[PDB]
């Protein structure tokens, strides 16, 4: 039988945890209770190796005997977070196909198939196997089958010891009675777990095989609730009948932080609680079966997962179809994404509808004004899709990476890839439902350059939203930055507002960084190369090229360059953003 | 009973004098599923509604209350004071206690409480009694240790979660009710801080009054507490009466409770209908309506004062703001900064007359961003507050806006300087004091006028999300109407009248008549469109569009209801 | 609002007493009625506190001498009194008869030697 | 809350400036109160609010804070000063009262 021991645990960053040592063998569960202060998350972590980086962490972790060290936490503790980050638009056979070949690789989809339904008919999840994951409120799964997707994906790795980081928390009493006994009936088959719990019921006391009480780091008891009953009683603190003994022990061991004489008097209790357990047999009985079970030489060695994680590629594309599947699967981004730039492009032409080519009142000044627009909205509508369609992969890239499985960037690298051709089509719509309609100079190649020109900031912007999204959390404050970073490149960098030959040194420079300058030059060669216009002395440009050469003279001669700069812009952001991304991974 | 504190003040400083309140609930069925509620409490008891306190979207409390959005189909009476239920009755005698806190995070709890006294008691209290009032209130709830400790939620320091529903309490209770009615009042709070907050309520009930308290799950040592205690399950009473017997009576029904286990959550786990099977559903929800068988078988001040308060009220809180006040300065400043330097007109090549241009049509139209993103931020950052305020009857809707003007016009005129004035200097504009001035004037008035835009905007549309989308897209109409982007000439019918009603082109036009009138020409006028209205009548075009807005506003904050 | 206490004299070790503070000036039955001594050479100490009818005239004692002060209040005459048991031993003072306790000590008495 | 009267012996004679210091152990947020005790026995209260004064009593006695320590300052003294001072806190029960401070001329 497995039997895990934390000896001597400490973390100290202040001292969040002080001489921790628990005990739990195969086929029992242990819960943890505590204060918000408490640190019993810290711990759970610090258990399955998560924090262990970034504080110093005390103490021996012993799993069947053999001494774990620091390195080998994940690869047999298994964590369930309290999130349940899961995709609406999958369903559950789907995503846990994809988790078991993120996960194991063996050969034949048979085997992970067979695997995955094994799991589901675990989990009882066998008749929600084919429904949409979605939202409880809108027509989706029960939080109570959300839960039970995340446990079998945690579970689909063949683990042995689990830790779960509130499992109960904000789901309703019947629901996390029925997780509680789930928990209870996974444990009971020959596996460890350990799970937290904010506040439990009356009824969840007698289901638990070993209860421990944490205060500020502290271990204040650790039994079964027969002992704990018994030593509670006699400590000379009994517990009354009605009283939901759970309360009433976390309300026993407990400091209150209102005032400064209570404090004290809580404290003492809380003191002279800890230091009656550390004298009582039940202690020293723990640290005896660790050091026995630590010295047996017969016992098995460490069970660890089934395996470690396949190639780059293989999950790179798994993480693609995945994410395009989640994608083609809901009908409003898809929609969104490809008639944001149509809804612009209408909005655009409900107030030029024309532009009068012959003659010199308004050709100039609504061309400059539609490609300054085109400019400044193409970046901005890939920001919109980005701020709306990111922050979930986000946010389950950030959970499925701490397991194992893979890497952020790589889900940046996949999102990039399924966005690409969507923001393709969706510009090549856009182009040949407006560019014809507003006739600026109608022509097949100059139409062709004015998509890839409008393509090019598109996929630019998208992607330095991407970065700032992976870089800053909070989705408002990243849509703001590059909506303003948008302004002032199409400000700045475009020639139409400042002729830039005329602006000083320190914009003069900026305006090499942005892409907004060779953008709006490629779209004034492509514009005013082949028209004249009419008069009808104050502003009679009869031509176009008198127009190029006073908004930006050698821009003729650099079509190609102006391309291959507007189009090498996105490698560099992918680099920057997947440098930004392995960044992020050591600062969450 | 002995681990918390026993160390405390038993006695009250502020009871409630006059006629003893009742409150009588008569056969209720409240739907869209409440059935055959009645109960009937009287002043000096507390009653604490257990098992599933709400019906959908809205509570036990505010179906009594008489509030409410979602359905309201009803079929019983609801008696207050012996006289039936109605919204004023319910306005003059109920205070109602919400889930969530509402308060300015910038003021103090003296200064809050003495503004919520002279703004809900009479206006023949003198202010010694408005100061005694307050003083009794904050002795009352033991809020003495916190006088002058700021009231600010997260994101500030302010002070405690319990103390803060305290001063909460304390404001819904300064006009001394006769009904008081709080839902969930430990929520988000530590067990030592919700056994002092049910001990202050109990202590409050006791001050002959009427306290009922909403609790969905109560922990052991709260239930132990209760006076009167009222079971409901899927909508139905099972129990009513004391707590303390409550067992005493499931086990006269062949129901006992078992040891160490909480009396509440046994049996609002027995009794509870299992949404899990079909088959067990009805197999709970027969034995929950035998047992509710069984159970109903057993048995001044005016309007500028208001205006004057709110104002105060408002400038203290927001000019106490360092950071938001830093941060709108440093985007004036980078703002003006940026446009400044961009078109340096200072060197020896000067500014031309299309970048001119440019430069004055910039200048108008990019605040508007940050100026309807701010001021829907703020809007929607408080108006939870001002709905309840509303619904409560503090103020009458009508001094609120012009207090809402008033304290947002000095910041915002520090805005436009900040904006306006270091950006003439470095754009080397027409020099000279007139000019100049009408420049700022203009600017001025363009903004105010956005600012009532995005006001309007914000209290017409009821989330955050769809009034910005509205914003910007009135905003980016406004934008293309310009006489700048589309030549203010090749608009058939309805962009040119947009462009009559659009704020930016006639600041536009304002400031290409302020700068290239008589200068060196009113030619490059005509060869424009912009000659065709005066300086004058473009300010009167601008403040006319300004009370257009205004009006808009006024009749949004009116007719449609600040829902959350 | 005038206060006047009397009943100090000499008492053995272990027996009782009665102090009567007399109140004119102002509703009796309204405000709290408060018993603040003082020891010959230390600082004021509250001993004692009777609230007002809106209370039910409960009353509230200091942890000193919780269980053998009972202080109680006449309304026909508007006269406190504080019946004192097993003094002498450390309850010599010249206990003095406030009005308010939680609104400010206002209104002192004349106090009274025991 | 402990309250630390300063000084606790004070001689000053006709036309000084007297000012006497309260520290609280804890915030009372101003609600002090300031007391003087004739050397007869008739007690009364001189301030408080720990600003606020008395009906009937000399505008001399001034009331005032500075931090977390309130302050008596009483201005062109009399010989009716000669007394004993106190310092108490009514903001939180119990109520506590000071040292003392006995202002001799
Ligand atoms: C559906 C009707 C109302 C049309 C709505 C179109 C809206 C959603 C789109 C189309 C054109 C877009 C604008 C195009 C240009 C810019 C300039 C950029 O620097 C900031 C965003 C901004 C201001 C966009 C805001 C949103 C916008 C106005
Ligand atoms: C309920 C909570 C999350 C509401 C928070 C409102 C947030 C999302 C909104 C309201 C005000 C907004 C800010 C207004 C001003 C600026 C300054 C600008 O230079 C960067 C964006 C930034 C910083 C915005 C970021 C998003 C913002 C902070």
């Amino acid at each position: 039988p497995h039997s895990l021991g934390i000896l001597h645990a400490s973390y100290s960053v202040r001292q969040i945890l002080k001489d921790v040592s628990l005990y739990v063998e195969s086929g029992q569960i242990m819960c943890i209770l505590g204060s918000s202060g408490s640190g019993k998350t810290t711990l759970l972590d610090a258990m399955s190796g998560r924090l262990g980086r970034a504080g110093t962490f005390l103490g021996e972790v012993y799993v069947n005997g053999r001494a774990l060290r620091r390195e080998q936490f994940q690869d047999c503790f298994s964590y369930v977070l309290q999130s349940d980050t899961l995709l609406s638009s999958l369903t559950v056979r789907e995503t846990l196909h994809y988790t078991a070949l993120l996960a194991i690789r063996r050969g034949n989809p048979g085997s992970f198939q067979k695997k995955v339904e094994a799991v589901m008919a675990e989990l009882s999840l066998s008749h929600v196997a084919d429904r949409l994951i979605g939202n409880y409120s809108l027509g989706g799964i029960s939080t109570g089958e959300r839960r039970r997707v995340s446990i079998a994906a945690q579970l689909l790795q063949d683990p042995k010891v689990m830790l779960f980081d509130e499992p109960t928390t904000g789901l309703d009493c019947m629901t996390a009675n029925q997780i509680v006994v789930l928990l209870v009936e996974l444990a009971r088959r020959n596996r460890i777990v350990v799970l937290t719990i904010h506040q439990p019921r009356s009824e969840l006391f007698q289901l638990f095989d070993k209860i421990a009480i944490l205060s500020f780091g502290e271990l204040i008891f650790c039994g079964t609730p027969a002992e704990m009953l018994d030593f509670f009683n006699d400590c000379g603190y009994p517990c009354p009948e009605h009283s939901n003994p759970f309360d009433f022990y976390m309300d026993l061991t407990s400091v209150d932080t209102q005032s400064k004489e209570r404090e004290i008097e809580t404290s003492k209790r809380v003191q002279m609680i800890e230091s009656a357990y550390k004298k009582s047999a039940i202690c020293h009985k723990t640290l005896k079966n660790i050091e026995r079970m630590k010295h047996l030489k017969t016992l098995p060695m460490v069970p660890f997962k089934t395996k470690d994680s396949p190639g780059v590629f293989s999950k790179l594309g798994v993480l693609l179809r995945r994410v395009t599947r989640n994608l083609v699967r809901n009908k409003l981004a898809v929609i969104t994404r490809l008639l944001q730039n149509l809804i612009m492009g209408l909005f655009l032409l409900f107030f030029v509808l024309r532009v009068r080519s012959n003659v010199l009142k308004g050709a100039i000044q609504d061309r400059v004004g539609l490609l300054y627009q085109f400019v400044g909205a193409t970046p901005y509508t890939g920001m919109l899709n980005a701020v709306n369609l990111f922050p979930v992969l986000r946010a389950v890239s950030d959970q499925e990476s701490q397991d194992g499985l893979y890497q952020k960037w790589q889900m940046m690298l996949a999102y990039a890839l399924h966005v690409l051709p969507f923001s393709v089509v969706a510009t090549m719509i856009f182009s040949s439902v407006c560019y014809w309609t507003l006739g600026l100079h109608p022509e097949v190649a100059r139409f062709g350059y004015f998509s890839a020109a409008l393509l090019a900031p598109h996929l630019i912007g998208e992607f330095l939203t991407l970065v700032l999204l992976g870089i800053v959390q909070n989705p408002n404050i990243v849509n703001s930055v590059v909506a303003l970073l948008s302004i002032a490149g199409v400000l700045v960098g475009s020639g139409f507002l400042r002729n830039i030959q005329e602006m000083p040194i320190p914009f003069k420079i900026i305006s090499y960084f942005t892409f907004q300058k060779y953008c709006s030059e490629i779209l004034v060669v492509n514009e005013f190369y082949g028209l004249n216009f009419t008069c009808g002395n104050p502003m009679c440009f009869t031509q176009g090229i008198q127009f190029i050469e006073k908004t930006c003279p050698g821009a003729t001669s650099r079509f190609t360059m102006n391309f291959l700069i507007l189009y090498s812009f996105i490698p560099a952001l992918v680099i920057l953003g997947i440098v930004v991304f392995k960044i992020r991974d050591h600062l969450i | 009973d002995r681990l918390f504190s026993s160390e405390s003040d038993n006695s009250l400083y502020f009871t409630y004098s006059g006629q003893p309140n009742t409150l009588e609930v008569r056969d209720l069925n409240y739907q869209v599923g409440i059935q055959n509620l009645s109960f009937k409490v009287r002043s000096g008891q507390m009653l604490a509604i257990i098992g599933s306190s709400g019906c959908g979207r809205a509570s036990l409390l505010d179906v009594i209350t008489g509030r409410g959005h979602g359905g309201k189909i009803k079929s019983g009476q609801i008696w207050i004071n012996g006289q039936p239920s109605s919204p004023q009755l319910v306005r003059k005698c109920v205070a109602h206690v919400r889930q969530h806190n509402q308060l300015l995070p910038n003021l103090t709890v003296r200064e809050t409480l003495a503004f919520i006294a002279q703004m809900r008691l009479p206006r023949t209290f003198s202010q010694a009694q408005r100061d005694k009032r307050v003083e009794d209130v904050i002795a009352e709830l033991r809020l003495r240790q916190c006088a002058d400790t700021r009231v600010g939620n997260m994101y500030v320091r302010g002070l405690s979660g319990g103390e803060r529903r305290r001063v909460s309490i304390g404001v819904q209770l300064l006009w001394n009710p006769g009904i008081l009615i709080l839902d969930e009042p430990t929520s988000g709070l530590d067990s030592f801080t919700a056994h002092n907050l049910v001990k202050t309520l109990s202590r409050l009930a006791k001050g002959n009054r009427l306290v009922l308290i909403s609790l969905h799950q109560p922990r052991s040592d709260i239930f132990r507490l209760f006076d009167l205690v009222l079971l409901m399950t899927s909508g139905t009473p099972i129990y009513l009466g004391a707590a303390q017997h409550m067992v005493q009576y499931f086990t006269a029904i062949g129901y006992p409770c078992p040891r160490y286990s909480n009396p509440a959550d046994f049996y609002v786990d027995l009794t509870s209908i299992d949404r899990r099977s079909r088959e067990q559903e009805l197999a709970t929800r027969e034995k929950a309506q035998s047992l509710a068988a069984l159970f109903l078988e057993k048995v001044m001040p005016g309007a500028v004062q208001q205006f004057t308060t709110l104002i105060r009220r408002q400038i203290s809180n927001d000019f106490r703001d360092l950071p938001t006040l830093l941060i709108h300065g440093a985007e004036a400043c980078l703002m003006s900064m940026t446009i400044g330097f961009l078109y340096f007109g200072h060197g020896s090549i000067q500014l031309s007359f299309m970048d001119t241009a440019a430069l004055l049509f910039m200048i108008g139209a990019l605040i508007p961003f940050n100026v309807i993103l701010d001021v829907i931020s703020k809007c929607y950052s408080e108006r939870a507050m001002l709905y309840y305020e509303l619904e409560d009857g503090l103020y009458t809707t009508g001094p609120y806006f012009f207090a809402k003007i008033l304290g947002e016009l000095p910041e915002h005129c520090a805005y436009i300087i900040i904006y306006g004035m270091p950006t003439y200097w470095l754009a080397n504009l027409r020099p000279g004091l007139q000019p100049f001035l009408l420049h700022f004037l203009l600017v001025w008035l363009v903004v105010f006028c956005c600012r009532i835009m995005a006001l309007a905007a914000a209290a017409l549309l009821p989330t955050f999300h769809m009034a910005s989308f509205f914003s910007n897209a009135l905003y980016n109409s406004f934008y293309l109407a310009g006489g700048f982007m589309i030549n203010l000439s090749s608009l058939w019918t309805v962009p040119a009248w947009i462009s009559k009603v659009s704020f930016l082109r006639w600041c536009f036009e304002g400031l290409m008549k302020i700068q290239f009138s008589r200068r060196t020409g009113d030619k490059i006028l005509s060869v424009m469109e912009l000659d065709s209205y005066p300086l004058y009548a473009i300010y009167l075009i601008v403040i006319g569009l300004s009370g257009g807005f205004m009006v808009l506003y006024y009749v949004s904050l009116r007719f449609i209801k600040q829902k959350p | 609002v005038k206060l006047v206490e009397s009943g100090g004299g000499l008492v053995q070790p272990g027996g009782s007493l009665r102090l009567s503070c007399a109140t004119s000036g102002f509703t009796f039955s309204e405000f709290f009625m408060e018993w603040v001594r003082q020891p010959p050479g230390k600082r004021l100490e509250w001993v004692a506190v009777s609230r007002n009818e809106a209370n039910d005239y409960t009353t509230d004692y200091s942890a000193s001498v919780k269980g053998r002060f009972i202080v109680s209040r006449d309304t026909s005459q508007n006269i406190l009194y504080l019946q004192m048991n097993a003094l002498r031993a450390e309850d010599t003072a010249i206990y003095y008869c406030a009005r308010d306790a939680w609104m400010g000590f206002d209104y002192w008495g004349q106090g009274t030697t025991v | 809350i402990q309250m630390t009267q300063s000084p606790s012996s004070l001689s000053a004679s006709l036309g000084e400036r007297v000012s006497l210091t309260c520290r609280a152990s804890q915030e009372i947020s101003g609600y002090l109160s300031w007391l003087q005790q004739k050397p007869d026995g008739t007690i009364q209260r001189l301030i408080y609010a720990a600003f606020s004064l008395d009906s009937g009593v000399p505008k001399r006695f001034s009331g005032s804070r500075s931090g977390s320590d309130y302050s008596l300052t009483i201005s062109s003294l009399e010989s009716e000063d000669l007394a004993h001072y106190y310092c108490l806190q009514y903001a939180s029960y119990p109520c506590t009262f000071g040292g003392g401070t006995k202002l001799e001329i």
